[PDB]
């Protein structure tokens, strides 16, 4: 009869494997008592980290896929106090969601959720909400903003750069980011803020270093939040998975006194050497997780004001998402291997 | 003071002396005893 | 202060009470070991 | 005829080799346009970072001794602006000074100095300055507080602990500290402010990560000022110049979820494994490193700030060194070579 | 906010305006640019 | 969420594989090719 249909990942080989066709959902009904359905009007789409969810260490066969949400309130638990049916509400599906994103309803922990403001599109807020939310982890909480300092954005012209550098200069700073493609570097021009430079790796030479900290003039970048290292990699395969990232120790040098990193790279070597300049810079090493609101959550409220600050944001207009046209549930799957294999720079979003 | 804070860093910059060598290191260690 | 307190505070977390309750508190033990004894006494 | 006597660090062998009885200063006048003279008051010691001074590179046979003055301001160059004659200011000498701090009168660049509030004597303010900027350097800048958070200052009993945790429950911290004798744990119950829990490293048992993790409940602790490391001892030449510092994995399994983890430690290999461990907790790791200030010098007016702000928190009464009785000028040799040693858990101050 | 500004900015560094200006400001470069082609005609 | 908290750490330790044999091993890397 009646069929809610979801999109599940399968666990095999450690990682890369993930494939299957959505199954059905039969007669859910919205059982459990901070638990509230949705009418889920934009699901958006992410990379899943599958290492995380292996070391994560869930024992499910089938995972549910879609996490980033956008819907209308259908019903609620008896013991939800801040929502009420045909609320209109965006957030994020925790990692151990029991149900799918690519489904038309949803089952959702209430305090995962937050109100959108009347001035933005389903589509938009629903791509905005995992970017704008690891974005303002690495800005707001890991490094610490204020106008005047000097960020590095690497591989800011990316999906979630945009964010990041839309974040960067609503709070006033300064702005050096790293373009890969010649049309990255376009993209970095079509910016209405203008950002204080383009620094381009597209060349065989590689100069991030030399020309970042010319630009600050010797007075050195306070926050990179770098996308990835080039370190583990330098004299076996070089390239692994054909990765051009910046090398450890220009990063580590270019990084200004007392200066902020934030990294997001999990295996991360540091040298009595490189601890040594960073004993000399006085500088700060931060990891950039994301996902430590849903799987530890222990600063739940924190997060909660986040997102809806997040959406403040959206509905200013200082986030503008980095949206491909959106797409209908059925295609999603096709697109979501390669989004699996990679950013497609484009950010990719199911309407409903 | 800003021409002594460059004058720190441009100082205290030193050449790529790699040493990246620890997942293999770890075994390297154990089995070469 | 004006723009003082747009610069060093340009997020807070303090803006909605009803989710300040909800992000876990300090794990206080000594509150805790006098309810203890004083709830089996 | 009159003369200054000055004491001088040797550079030999590149560490623990100081030795050389005070040398004369003669007919020294106040020549440069933005240095000061000052009647010098009160001068504390330190042990000295040489190795800092091997890599910092300077070629002086000779190096001035001490750099924590509290005095009077005799006269000023044309050029000087906050400072008058008869003044009386406190302030940290440069590590690359001309002038020893062991002397009576010296020369000094005028933002290293801040005045003196009334209530404190010269004695307390002097030995107070520099425990009391690189804690402050540890809890505001490096490590971000605020009431609630759980904060660790492992060795707090040491002189520089005091001041950690002084300014910890000023700031509404709770704090576990590690104590390593019996009268260092009777200390601690000293502390007219009770600290949350005092746990004890004396025994052959080490259970600073599992006691101290219960006292979080398993919440974790955020903040943690670690002393020193244990790592890269454990297998080869165990207990190097007799550390029982605390193992690296325990702190690093102690350190709660977004935790910050302030270290001194000037080698730090930090293991694939661990930064997995750090890259699921979202941990930072900051360096401490109070002498950025001089040598660096990019942020001289924060600096200058928060030694104002010290005083008047030594003023108000916030801070209360771990002096010991204070000494003449002469007999300071002959105890500088222990502190070089090390520190003796009182502050040692030579009082003009 | 009463508590709030306390909590958020323990310690502030714009007590004093003196010091404020000495501390060391962005290397803006596109500023020095302007008066160097400037400067030059 | 405070149980599910602890529930995460006491998941998340390991044991310690102690690893730091880097200052000999530079040496050892090189030496052993």
């Amino acid at each position: 009869h009646h069929h809610h249909k979801g999109l599940y990942f399968q666990q095999s080989s450690t990682d890369e494997e993930i494939t299957f066709v959505f199954q059905e959902k039969e007669d859910l009904p919205v059982t459990e008592d901070n638990f509230v359905k949705l009418q889920v009007k934009a699901c958006a789409l992410s990379q899943i980290n599958t290492k995380l969810l292996a070391e994560m260490k869930m024992k499910k066969d089938l995972f549910p896929v879609g996490r980033e949400i956008a819907g209308i309130v259908l019903d609620v638990g008896s013991k939800v106090s801040f929502f009420q049916p045909d609320d209109e509400v965006v957030g994020i599906l925790p990692l151990d969601s029991e149900d799918p994103g690519l489904c038309e309803v949803v089952r959702v922990h209430e305090h995962y959720l937050v109100h959108k403001p009347e001035k933005v599109t389903w589509t938009e807020a629903a791509g905005s909400i995992r970017d704008g939310v690891r974005a303002y982890t690495a800005l707001h909480y890991l490094s610490h903003l204020s106008p005047g300092k000097s960020v590095l954005i690497m591989d800011g012209a990316s999906a979630f750069g945009t964010i990041a550098i839309q974040l960067a200069h609503h709070r006033g700073a300064k702005v050096i980011s790293t373009a890969c493609s010649l049309e990255d570097k376009q993209c970095l021009e079509r910016f209405r803020p203008p950002i204080a430079r383009v620094i381009d790796v597209s060349n065989g030479k590689v100069h991030v270093a030399e020309s970042c900290l010319e630009e600050t003039g010797g007075l050195g970048v306070d926050i990179v939040l770098d996308a990835g290292v080039r370190l583990y990699s330098k004299d076996d395969e070089p390239a692994v998975k054909l990765q051009l990232l910046p090398h450890k120790h220009d990063i580590i040098t270019l990084l200004g006194v007392g200066g902020h990193w934030v990294t997001t790279e999990e295996n991360l070597q540091l040298d009595p050497p490189d601890s040594h300049c960073l004993f000399l810079k006085g500088a700060t090493l931060a990891f950039l997780n994301d996902e430590v609101w849903n799987l530890s959550n222990v600063q739940q409220g924190k997060y909660l004001c986040i997102l809806k600050d997040v959406m403040e944001k959206l509905s200013t207009g200082v986030f503008r998402p980095q949206l491909d046209e959106p797409i209908p549930l059925y295609e999603a799957k096709v697109s979501m291997e390669a989004v699996q294999k990679n950013q497609g720079r484009k950010k990719q979003v199911v309407q409903f | 003071y800003k021409k002594k804070a460059a004058a720190y860093m441009k100082s205290l910059r030193k050449p790529l002396l790699e040493s990246v060598p620890y997942e293999e290191a770890l075994a390297n260690r154990r089995i070469l005893l | 202060s004006l723009s003082i307190i747009n610069e060093k505070v340009p997020f807070n977390d303090t803006k909605y009470s009803q989710y300040n309750a909800l992000n876990v508190p300090l794990h206080n033990r000594r509150h805790q070991l006098k309810m203890r004894d004083i709830a089996g006494q």
